[PDB]
């Protein structure tokens, strides 16, 4: 949408990915596997909860309108009261709604940025041992085990291990 | 004639302060009080206008 991962180059979602918000799908020999990233999904949960807690913590003052009654001889006073209550009312409506609209945008953009950033973490980690297809998947120039895979998803990838091997299979 | 009466009774009030004396004196027409209302529990309350009843 703004970072173009969600509903972008990664065209659609993974109805089988249900252990988190974002993550991986490795398809080697040993098996397949929808498997959620930990770090990014957690950080995204911590951010959002922190956000809505920061929204319910911002509109919590008091107390009453104290509710007043006026004569048929103080109708300017009565209206002044009315004008000031409706007045504040409108302000707190606008404020609540605009906040809602804005933090909604920024929320969706946050997920988008989150996903992209992840794909950028994996891409810049792998480097040229792969084919950046651009459906959001990578095609390996070597054999990657349920062991080489599950080494990428926790940030550790010996590039110069598979360097020469993949250079060969590439050409 | 409201309520079958052409006469009126006009009431006024006050908050009598602690240790202060109120003084009534009249040569007529005084509807005096027999009671006073002490304030037993101050607190942020309210008056709600409803036709309904408490459940
Ligand atoms: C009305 O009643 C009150 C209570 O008895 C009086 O207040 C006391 O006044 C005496 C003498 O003036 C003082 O010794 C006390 O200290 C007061 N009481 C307290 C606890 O403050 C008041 O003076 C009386 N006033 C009248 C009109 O007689």
């Amino acid at each position: 949408g703004l970072f173009g991962a969600i509903a972008g180059f990664i065209e659609g979602g993974w109805q089988g990915m249900v252990d988190g918000w974002y993550g991986y799908h490795h398809s080697n020999d040993q098996g397949s596997g929808y498997a959620a990233d930990k770090e990014s999904t957690q950080k995204a949960f911590d951010g959002i909860t922190n956000k809505v807690n920061s929204v319910i913590e911002k509109m919590n003052t008091q107390f009453e309108a104290v509710g007043k009654e006026f004569s048929n001889l103080e109708r300017r006073l009565e209206n002044l009261n009315k004008k000031m209550e409706d007045g504040f009312l409108d302000v707190w409506t606008y404020n609540a709604e605009l906040l809602v609209l804005m933090e909604n945008e920024r929320t969706l953009d946050f997920h988008d940025s989150n996903v992209k950033n992840l794909y950028d973490k994996v891409r810049m980690q792998l480097r040229d041992n792969v084919k950046e297809l651009g459906n959001g998947c990578f095609e390996f120039y070597h054999k990657c085990d349920d062991e080489c895979m599950n080494s990428v998803k926790n940030g550790t990838y010996d590039y110069p291990k598979y360097e020469e091997e993949s250079k060969l299979n590439r050409n | 004639k409201v309520n079958g009466l052409g006469s009126r009774m006009e009431f006024s009030w006050t908050l009598l302060d602690m240790w202060d004396t109120i003084n009534f004196e009249s040569t007529g027409n005084l509807i005096a009080p027999e009671y006073g209302f002490k304030i037993s529990k101050r607190g942020s309350s309210g008056i709600m206008k409803t036709e309904g009843t408490l459940e």
